[PDB]
């Protein structure tokens, strides 16, 4: 501000939003989707 | 082998300049050019047209050699269908110089190219195959067109009324649902037809609005606006501070 | 003067997600470290690859050999330059003091570089350097020198004009779009194809192929996608070579989603085994997906799960979450209904959404012309 | 017969006037950088620069 309260107390980055998606879901995913041909 | 025949062709594009006089090979290699690239899936009436080239060369040749030739020449007016260059050729003294036995059965086969029609397209089919097994590439040749008059014969029976049962229409063509009602789909795909189905009742319906003048021209101009102030950020920021 | 240590870069993504072949990896480094003087590439990789045993005088007397190289190399400078020339003796060290940074470490980097930056009198010259900035930068995984040198190159070189070396950096640049996230410039700058050929610093050609060929399949739309690899010459016959290759964009443009998982899963196992795709592999999956979903959808306004167990074989609690993630993600915006097998699209984005760009940008942008209105007075 | 001024005779095309010429002229446009252009000149006795 500097005033008050507050002073007392492409990229890679911008596409881990998409890439965390990926982290919690669905991994990436190869081997998993891999799998999948011989389940059924 | 396609990649070999390139290296065999490559092979000639040095040796043709390299002796003095070919005396032929730029007309043969230009038949050559109208062979690996027919593979290729280049261009139809480039290629079309080497053969035209060609056949200009082959005057007081082999005629075995040059009986031969117009198989390959006239099968190419029957790939294309619309090679433009029909009247051109056909009309001529050249290409109507032989009056043998074979060609005279080639002279109905491009006499087939200006026939098209598919109800005698499938009768001359056997009269020709004789002609068909002397084909370089069988398969490219006449897939492409019994493809091509696929959707010529769809536009024809979809044309007349707006909507249509997929489960009638589709007895026409002898099935449903394995690859034509997928291929008509593909033609949506290729803004060639326009329409929807309906799976459950089985009726194609055709519905278009493609025009809206009063979006495109706004939003466009609205971030291009954009544009036009982002621009102007740069004196704003600046002459302030 | 590149393609020899620039597969020890790749011998260095090969060491690092398998963990499998240790002896494979530094035979082939020891045949590259018995050749070239190559120190550091071992230096780095006896932390990554085995500890040995012992190295050392075996490889000691090939720096002692360096050594007597890069002395020799010094007595250069010194005794041509008692004659005069233009560039004839500062440009001849350089070329072999960068080689002596190829020995190791950033020795031979810091000293040659910006040493003679400041005398070359041709553009060559300089892009010597930001070419030898860029190797040791697929080498190092330091992305900051590798921004800064191709900088350097794009106001001096591109004048002007030139055939060779200006088109490498549509290499370099488009190898620095698809190294971080950009999908349309990647494939714009590669579409020099064979008009590059075949150099040093282009390795195999028939790989950058498929390194073109993975990004246009995304950037490049459908309708040009055909419209490129059909009416091309000279890169229709490098496709042609490769049958799983040219089989996927055959297959892409015939809609057969049977092979999709068969075909890309192969092009998944080349993104898995080459470098800087390790972060990059995860969206691409599924964007090769949405593609095929989005024609897909486009066939039928009601559409059946069932239908697609067909080609997916068999699809069923597979894409039930897939598409879920999908429309929940904002790609692909569908209503696809649960155990009633019904898929609904719409969805009309031409209408509502396009005048919603209107007043979205308008809302912040104007907020700053506000305040910037509230500086007068004062 | 050079009266009254320098007398300049009217050059004919040659090796270090072709030299020249080319050079820049090839100043507006993108060629390989592994041409060599003294035997491109030698190889057009005669001729014209133009």
């Amino acid at each position: 501000m500097s005033e008050k309260k507050q002073p007392v107390d492409e990229d890679n980055w911008d596409d881990d939003n998409v890439e965390d998606d990926f982290s919690n879901q669905l991994r990436a995913e190869l081997e998993k989707h891999g799998y999948k041909m011989e389940t059924s | 082998n396609l990649p070999k025949a390139r290296a065999a062709l490559t092979s000639a594009r040095t040796t043709a300049n390299a002796i003095y006089c070919p005396p032929k090979l730029q007309a043969t290699l230009d038949m050559q050019s109208g062979i690996i690239h027919a593979a290729e899936e280049k261009d139809w009436k480039t290629a079309y047209s080497y053969f035209y080239e060609a056949f200009e060369g082959y005057d007081s040749i082999d005629s075995p050699k040059a009986i031969t030739s117009l198989k390959y020449m006239l099968l190419c007016k029957i790939m294309l269908n619309t090679p433009e260059d029909v009247q051109a050729l056909v009309s001529g003294k050249l290409a109507l110089r032989y009056a043998g036995r074979q060609t005279e059965a080639l002279k109905c086969v491009a006499q087939a190219s200006k026939n098209r029609s598919l109800a005698d397209f499938e009768k001359a089919l056997t009269d020709y195959r004789a002609e068909l097994r002397d084909d370089p590439i069988i398969s490219t040749h006449l897939a492409k067109l019994y493809d091509n008059l696929l959707e010529q014969n769809l536009i024809r029976v979809i044309e007349p009324f707006s909507r249509v049962q997929i489960e009638h229409i589709s007895s026409l063509i002898k099935l449903s649902k394995a690859d034509v009602e997928r291929k008509l789909s593909q033609m949506i795909l290729d803004k060639k037809f326009h329409g929807i189905l309906d799976q459950g009742e089985g009726v194609l319906i055709i519905f278009d609005e493609p025009p809206v003048d009063k979006t495109y021209e706004a939003a466009l101009e609205t971030i291009q606006n954009m544009s036009k102030v982002v621009d102007s950020l740069y004196n704003k920021a600046k002459k302030l501070t | 003067p590149k393609n020899p240590d620039l597969r020890i870069a790749q011998l260095r993504f090969l060491l690092s997600l398998p963990e499998h072949r240790g002896d494979a990896a530094v035979r082939d480094e020891l045949m590259a470290a018995v050749r070239d003087n190559n120190m550091a590439p071992y230096y780095e990789a006896l932390c990554k690859s085995l500890d040995w045993q012992i190295d050392v005088d075996l490889l000691n007397k090939m720096k002692k050999a360096n050594e007597d190289e890069l002395k020799r190399l010094d007595e250069e400078l010194e005794d041509a330059e008692k004659n005069l020339g233009e560039s004839e003796i500062r440009d001849a060290m350089m070329a072999k003091a960068e080689y002596l940074c190829r020995i190791g470490d950033k020795e031979g980097a810091l000293t040659a570089f910006r040493k003679t930056y400041d005398k070359t009198v041709a553009l060559g010259h300089r892009l010597d350097i930001v070419f030898y900035l860029l190797r040791i930068g697929l080498f190092y995984m330091d992305n900051d020198l590798i921004t800064r040198n191709t900088e350097k190159a794009k106001s001096l070189i591109e004048e002007g004009g030139d055939w060779d070396r200006r088109n490498r950096l549509k290499v370099y640049q488009g190898l620095y779009c698809v190294a971080i996230r950009d999908f349309k410039q990647a494939a714009e700058l590669f579409l020099d194809t064979v008009s590059t050929f075949t150099s040093y610093e282009l390795m195999d050609y028939k790989t950058f192929v498929t390194y073109t060929v993975y990004v246009s399949m995304i950037a490049l739309e459908r309708p040009d996608l055909r419209e490129k690899v059909i009416k091309g010459a000279e890169i229709l016959e490098v496709l042609h070579s490769l049958p799983a290759v040219r089989q996927y964009l055959f297959s892409l443009y015939e809609c057969r989603y049977s092979v999709f998982f068969q075909s890309l899963a192969v092009v998944e196992q080349e993104m898995k085994k080459d470098w800087l795709f390790a972060p990059h592999y995860r969206y691409y999956v599924r964007e090769m997906r949405i593609h095929a979903y989005s024609q897909l959808l486009e066939s039928y306004r009601s559409l059946t799960l069932g239908y697609m167990a067909e080609a997916f074989g068999v699809g069923v609690e597979f894409i039930d979450q897939e598409l879920s993630r999908f429309i929940a993600a904002g790609r692909l915006h569908c209503k696809i209904d649960k155990v009633n097998e019904i898929v609904e699209t719409n969805r009309p984005d031409s209408k509502n959404w396009q005048y919603q760009e209107t007043i979205k940008k308008g809302d912040l942008l104007l907020n700053r012309v506000q305040k910037l209105s509230r500086v007068i007075n004062m | 017969p050079g009266r009254i001024d320098r007398k300049i005779e009217f050059p004919p095309p040659n090796e270090e006037a072709r030299l020249d010429i080319l050079k820049i002229h090839s100043r507006k446009m993108n060629l390989t950088r592994g041409i060599n252009l003294r035997k491109i000149a030698e190889l057009m006795p005669g001729a014209s620069g133009a």
